[PDB]
RNA sequence: GAUCAAGUGUAGUAUCUGUUCUAUCAGUUUAAUAUCUGAUA
């Protein structure tokens, strides 16, 4: 998941993934993490010194996305301007770090 | 609000006048160019083959394949002094990319302008300002380049005309009279668009560092300072020159900056302050600078700084870092 | 003279100028005075060296002349040079 | 022991190892690091030791009422109709024993 | 005053620039740790996680200026 | 300005009167002096 600032477990069977930066995450908890396609590493395995475990990084399995709380942090740039032909300027802001950086126009009301 | 997905850390745009497209810079530290992340990956499956070799082919084969999105995934980390940056050319009512620009390996963009330059009237250009192998920690560069392209297609797309290099990061880019004027590390510079290349017509050696930002005003130039805030500047348009003739009476380490009036700026710092800086009345901007060396020797500024100071006369801690400032 | 103003005032020390055509001036913070004195620019002058602040407790021939050379190549260095404007085809 | 004031720049030395020779003082050399002194002396916006730090005497061993006072109502507009700034002196002005003797509408005003 | 000594970071008339020095920079680095603002910028500026960042400038701490003078 | 003696007063800080200061070098010391400690007359 997107780097996390803070992870909390909720006793309901969801993680609150708070994003260092960007949008934060509400996933519910589809499996606890025991399955067994995947490995599990152990400190009792025999291996080397600069030698390590190997693993997949694959899609979210044991995670179901349920919310997202669409967060402006960081703003690195910005412009008021109408350049819809609206009524009222909107603000095109400059979002986001590396691969989960957006411009994002905001208009004052409700979806 | 409604997004649009950019590619690495956008670090500046600009509105392109007629047609409204932003032109975008977006940058990165630890980062590999498309380019370089490919060439990465190419290497990485030869070597997973010259590690049996039958099973092995096939795993490179997969992981050449294997390609699974930064924005999930996280984008993989160059190292210390990598950078990657583009220049995106789009469309603000639905974030279609009309063009992109990618730049070298190591080429960091810190600095964008749209504008028109006297010699060519109509014709439109957008100047990027690159450092190349910057290393920010503890901070050295291999120099950097001022890219221009001559926007094309009512603006949707970015013709290469020329790259000019510069002996330190053109870290602010603003137009002016018709000119470029372009802040070379603590040197602040008035470039014609010229051929081949583009030509220094003035510059000034007197900022006390960095130069962050450039704000101007008819012939006024607001010059932010990394550590040394607000120096006015004026160009003597007869006389070819950029004088120094007001500076701040604190240092503030400037983020950001906007103009209130003829006078008067708007400024903000990496403390999460904001404050407003005024030009006392009768400050005078119809200031000379020695030809033979007087002005620098016997007449002199204030305090080690200007002659004239500006008035402070707003102040506020926001509580949190402002990197935008605009009036409207 | 009450001679505390020889020993605790200072006068008992002095100081050669060789600008000055090696005059003395006696105590400390008399002498600084000097580098505002006609013994003393007179001798900047037959050096072709204004004497500027920034020669004010500099006593020395050579000390003087290198320091203008230093300060003469710094405010060369330190404005626009006009020289050195660019031209197009490129010329400077 | 007297040797490490000895050990020490000449002021010649100083004077031009600098960028601002001008901020070079005779005592700026006896310092225990002349370096330093010399580049906090040159700060932008920094402000001189008081002149005096080196007299033999103690620092001052060597009114007129403001206008408007001296112009009930009278005395509250005195304070809230016609009160002038006095001349007021700038950052780093000390005092010392001698010191005597385009539009351009204002944005944000009322 | 002595009472000044039970605050470090203060200094006296024969505090040298390394020890000077030394006590801002560990200030500084104190300062960016506490302003979640202020480490914002720098890990968007080094495009490195505000955990890492938080941890270099830890490990900063201990020899923020290099050795003392000698 | 430093320095020795004496009167007087206060919670504390001191005031006030009568003296000394006449040559160079070295050490101590100081921002530089000076004082101080030795040496040469
Ligand atoms: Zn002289």
């Amino acid at each position: 998941v997107p780097v996390a600032a803070a992870m909390c477990v909720l006793k309901t069977g969801f993680l609150f993934v708070a994003s260092e930066f960007g949008n934060h995450y509400l996933y519910q908890i589809a499996h606890l993490g025991d399955d067994d396609e995947e490995p599990e590493f152990s400190s009792a395995m025999p291996l080397e010194e600069g030698d390590t475990f190997f693993f997949q990084p694959r899609p979210l399995k044991n995670l179901v996305l349920v919310d997202e709380l669409d967060s402006l942090s960081p703003i690195l740039f910005c412009q008021i301007a109408d350049l819809a032909n609206e009524d009222t300027p909107q603000l095109y802001v400059a979002c986001g770090r590396g691969p989960r950086s957006s411009l994002r126009v905001l208009r004052h009301g409700l979806e | 609000q409604v997004a649009f997905p950019l590619q690495y850390t956008p670090r500046k745009f600009v509105i392109h006048p007629e047609s409204n497209n932003l032109i975008i810079i977006e940058t990165d530290h630890n980062a590999y160019t498309e380019a370089t992340k490919a060439q990465r990956k190419q290497q990485m499956a030869e070597e997973m083959v010259e590690a049996e070799r039958e099973l092995a082919a096939e795993m490179a084969a997969a992981f050449l394949n294997e390609n699974l999105p930064e924005s999930i995934f996280g984008a993989p980390k160059a190292g210390n002094g990598q950078w990657a940056s583009v220049i995106r050319v789009m469309n603000p009512i639905q974030g279609n990319t009309l063009d992109l620009v990618q730049l070298e390996q190591n080429e960091a963009a810190f600095s964008v302008a749209v504008c028109r330059f006297s010699n060519t009237g109509e014709d439109w250009y957008v100047l990027v300002g690159v450092a190349k192998d910057l290393i920010l920690n503890p901070r050295s560069v291999a120099g950097g380049f001022v890219y221009t392209y001559k926007l094309v297609n009512n603006g949707e797309k970015l013709e290469f005309l020329h790259k000019t290099p510069v002996e330190e990061v053109p870290a602010a880019i603003a137009p002016f009279q018709g000119r470029v004027l372009i802040g070379v590390g603590k040197l602040l510079r008035v470039y014609d668009l010229g051929k081949k290349k583009l030509l220094r017509k003035c510059e000034n050696k007197h900022i006390a560092n960095y130069i962050s930002g450039i704000q101007t005003i008819g012939h006024r130039v607001i010059v932010s300072d990394v550590q040394e805030s607000f120096i006015w500047v004026r160009y003597k348009r007869n006389e070819n020159q950029l004088i120094i003739f007001a500076d701040d009476t604190y240092p503030r380490w400037v983020t950001t900056a906007s103009l209130l009036d003829y006078d008067t700026v708007a400024g903000a710092d990496k403390f999460g302050n904001i404050c407003v800086v005024r030009l006392p009345p009768n400050t005078n901007d119809e200031v000379d600078e020695d030809p033979t060396g007087n002005k620098a020797l016997w007449d002199r500024g204030l305090l080690n700084g200007a002659s004239q100071k500006a008035e402070v006369i707003m102040n506020y801690h926001v509580g949190e870092t402002v990197l935008s400032l605009q009036k409207t | 003279i009450p001679y505390w103003l020889y020993k605790l005032h200072g006068l008992n020390i002095n100081y050669n100028c060789e600008i000055c055509g090696n005059y003395t001036y006696r105590g400390p913070k008399a002498f600084q005075r000097h580098f505002a004195e006609w013994r003393h620019a007179h001798g900047m002058r037959c050096l072709g060296i204004p004497n500027t602040a920034h020669f004010a407790n500099v006593t020395q021939i050579e000390d003087a002349v290198s320091l203008w050379a230093k300060l003469k190549l710094q405010k060369a260095s330190e404005r626009w040079q006009p020289d050195t404007e660019e031209e197009y085809e490129v010329v400077n | 022991k007297k040797l490490r004031r000895m050990n020490r720049f000449t002021v010649a030395e100083l004077k031009q190892l600098v960028a601002r020779p001008d901020v070079v003082e005779m005592h700026d050399v006896t310092a225990q690091d002349p370096k330093l002194l010399v580049h906090l002396k040159a700060t932008r916006n920094s402000v001189p030791v008081p002149r005096h730090w080196c007299f033999k005497r103690k620092y001052l061993q060597g009114f007129e009422l403001p206008d408007f006072i001296k112009r009930y109502q009278k005395l509250h507009d005195a304070f809230f109709k016609w009160q002038t700034k006095p001349k007021l002196t700038i950052h780093g002005d000390l005092y010392y024993e001698g010191k005597e003797f385009i539009d351009r509408t204002p944005w944000g005003e009322l | 005053e002595h009472l000044q000594s039970k605050y470090i970071g203060t200094g006296h008339a024969d505090t040298t620039k390394w020890e000077w020095l030394v006590n801002q920079h560990r200030d500084s680095y104190c300062s960016y740790m506490g302003h979640f603002d202020l480490l914002n910028y720098f890990a968007i500026a080094e495009n490195e996680s505000k955990a890492r960042v938080r941890f270099n400038l830890m490990e900063k701490m201990l020899q923020p200026c290099g050795p003392p003078a000698d």
